[PDB]
């Protein structure tokens, strides 16, 4: 509890916005699943970004105001969690993957600091299956989605904290 | 469905070498199908009026995940459809397999293990060992790859016929071995 | 006789590996004494650290940046059980980096009296803006001459030498540290050597 997360809010900011600026990056998971699955084909790589999973866009992020922008990018980041441990038990192959263990511990750090900040402001954050495949072309085609969404909306949090280091009021 | 199409089989596991013959059934609105592999095209031979089928000699190993085959309609409902095909290796027999002993309580044997043939989705995962003398009808799955701890039960006995075998789901490969318990 | 509240607790992350924590015991308490290190975020709890020998550890997790962690370490045997103070810092705040490597001098036919430094540094893969200290000498010489830290503070993977001798050997020597001026100083690249133009 308060073993963590010092009162200092500007190193706070800092570190969100280079988390944010790190994660939201193609080549973190993005690219090495692609390149992994034999995806490489433009036609399948148009398919990737054909669906795609419904996140919140950049100007309803920036419509909303602070602890709700907190509360959202807290569900988000729950969600992908959770999206992320499903992939994880459907793949079954740990050593041939370390960017998920990567990504998960960054994804826990940013939850971790975005938790402290909420903290900060004296404001309280709202609190709370199959193993087999049919097919795999599909299961490919949604994680494909669903990192290319992810990776969308890091980008987008991330301007989002920029905007708000630049505005400080 | 007339505005939708199917494919069989999907997700098939075959031997590095070996031929299959994929069937491909659209609705009556699709028209002028394309199949293709990776990246090239492919001859597909018309079975029917609406169905078209896909004929692969020799398939090669191209990766542990498997070869993805996307087949889009020029005409028609604009998507990618298709299936994933998983190519595995030919299992080896266990080379210069021979087996010791230390203090008269335990054997441990030692062979080699060859090339890998495990997958990487939930389609082939187990590649098991299994050593099964005949004089004491024993055999247990092994939890490692190239070795084994033997446990010898009492009673003096100076007899061993063993029998390894390599099994996984395609296959099954044997290698019996004969010893004496003093002479090694 | 118990032991005492362990002191001096630092702790450093060499690039590549784990972070290692030392400090000092005290006195010989003459008893079978075990420290453990503990570890924790703000929300989550790590594995602990048990000295197998002497008072440094090794963590067995992967370091994460940009998240304050706080350890401490405690003392215990058949008398008592002390825990020294906690320290908050950052992980990325104590990275010691590795010194840069594939140092090259060249040189310049039409200023004879220059010589342009380059080499490449890890970064953890462009993740930290590293400035670095540069040290020339002749061949003759056994003192180093040491160029004004200000030139050196951008980030940058080269740099030109002024004011030198023409149609004269030098060896060089490049070691970085953090933009910030915290973590530790890395230690001396290789040496490199080159001759000026006529
Ligand atoms: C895969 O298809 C090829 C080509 O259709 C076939 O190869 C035949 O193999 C037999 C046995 O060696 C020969 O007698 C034939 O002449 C080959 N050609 C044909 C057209 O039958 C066979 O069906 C398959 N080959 C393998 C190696 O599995
Ligand atoms: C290979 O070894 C595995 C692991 O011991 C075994 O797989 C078992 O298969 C049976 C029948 O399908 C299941 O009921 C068990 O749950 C599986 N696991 C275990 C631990 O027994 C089996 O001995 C071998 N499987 C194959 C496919 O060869
Ligand atoms: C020693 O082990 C071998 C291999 O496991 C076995 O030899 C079999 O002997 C029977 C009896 O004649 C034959 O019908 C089989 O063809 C042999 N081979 C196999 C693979 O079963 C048997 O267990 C032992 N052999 C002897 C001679 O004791
Ligand atoms: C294996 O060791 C055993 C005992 O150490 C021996 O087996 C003998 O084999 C001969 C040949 O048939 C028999 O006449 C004997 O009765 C067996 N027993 C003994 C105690 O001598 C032998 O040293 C080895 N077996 C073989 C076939 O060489
Ligand atoms: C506290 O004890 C530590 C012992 O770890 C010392 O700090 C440094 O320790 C390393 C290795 O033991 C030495 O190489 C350094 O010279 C020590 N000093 C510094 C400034 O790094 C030292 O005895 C104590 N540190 C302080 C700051 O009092
Ligand atoms: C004996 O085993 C070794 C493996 O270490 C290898 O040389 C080979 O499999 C065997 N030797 C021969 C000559 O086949
Ligand atoms: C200290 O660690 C040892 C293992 O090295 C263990 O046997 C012992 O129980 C621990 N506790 C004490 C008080 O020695
Ligand atoms: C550094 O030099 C070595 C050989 O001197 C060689 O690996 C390459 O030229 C350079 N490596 C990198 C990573 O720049």
């Amino acid at each position: 509890a308060n073993r963590g997360c010092s009162n200092s809010s500007s190193q706070l900011l800092s570190q969100l916005q280079n988390q944010a600026n790190l994660t939201g990056n193609t080549e973190s998971l993005l690219e090495p699943y692609i390149r992994l699955q034999n995806l490489n084909t433009p036609d399948l790589r148009a398919a990737c970004t054909q669906h795609s999973v419904a996140f919140p866009s950049e100007d309803t992020l920036r419509q909303l105001s602070k602890p709700h922008f907190l509360s959202t990018v807290y569900t988000t980041l729950d969600r992908v969690l959770y999206q992320l441990d499903a992939l994880r038990q459907k793949f079954l192959k740990t050593p041939a993957f370390p960017k998920l263990d990567s990504a998960r511990h960054n994804i826990l750090g940013i939850r971790n600091n975005v938790f402290c900040m909420a903290r900060l402001l004296n404001h309280s954050l709202e609190i709370p299956r199959s193993t087999t495949t049919p097919d795999v072309f599909n299961t490919k085609i949604g994680s494909c989605g669903f990192l290319w969404g992810y990776h969308r909306f890091m980008g987008s949090v991330g301007r989002v904290f920029r905007e708000w280091d630049d505005g400080s009021t | 469905e007339p505005d939708k199409s199917l494919i069989f089989p999907k997700d098939k596991v075959l031997e590095e070498g070996s031929n299959v013959t994929i069937c491909l059934m659209y609705g009556q609105n699709v028209y002028n199908v394309s199949c293709k592999l990776q990246d090239e095209p492919i001859h597909g031979e018309q079975l029917d009026s609406h169905v078209s089928l896909l004929k692969l000699n020799n398939v090669v190993f191209l990766s542990d995940t498997g070869t993805n085959i996307n087949c889009q309609a020029t005409k028609g409902p604009k998507r990618i459809f298709g299936t994933v095909l998983f190519v595995s290796k030919v299992l080896e027999e266990p080379k210069n397999v021979s087996c010791e002993t230390r203090d008269f309580k335990t054997l441990d044997c030692s062979w080699e293990p060859g090339v890998d043939t495990t997958l990487t989705w939930r389609k082939q995962r187990f590649q098991n060992y299994t050593l099964c003398e005949s004089f004491s009808k024993r055999c247990e799955v092994s939890n490692y790859r190239n070795s084994y701890t033997w446990q010898i039960t009492e009673g003096s006995q100076e007899m061993y016929n063993f029998t390894l075998t390599a099994e996984n789901q395609l296959r099954k490969r044997s290698v019996n071995i004969n010893f004496n318990l003093t002479h090694r | 006789f118990p032991p005492d509240k362990p002191t001096n607790l630092t702790c450093i992350v060499n690039e590549g590996k784990n972070m290692l924590c030392q400090w000092d015991p005290g006195r010989e308490t003459y008893l079978e004494t075990n420290y453990t290190l503990k570890s924790e975020w703000a929300t989550e709890k790590f594995p602990d650290c048990q000295s197998k020998h002497g008072t440094s550890c090794m963590v067995s997790y992967m370091p994460t940046y940009y998240v304050n962690i706080e350890v401490w370490v405690e003392a215990e045997n058949a008398l008592g059980k002390v825990s020294s103070e906690s320290i908050n810092f950052d992980p990325v705040d104590k990275v010691k980096p590795t010194p840069p490597y594939n140092l090259s001098v060249t040189n310049s036919e039409e200023l004879s009296s220059i010589l342009k430094l380059s080499w490449v540094s890890s970064g953890l893969g462009g993740l930290l803006d590293l400035k670095s200290d540069i040290q020339y000498r002749t061949k003759d010489a056994s003192t180093w001459i040491q160029v004004p830290l200000e030139d050196t503070m951008s980030p940058r993977t080269s740099f030109t030498v002024q004011d030198l001798k023409p149609f004269t050997e030098y060896v060089f020597r490049i070691r970085s540290i953090k933009d910030s001026g915290k973590g530790y100083w890395s230690d001396w690249s290789e040496e490199a050597s080159g001759t000026t133009y006529e």
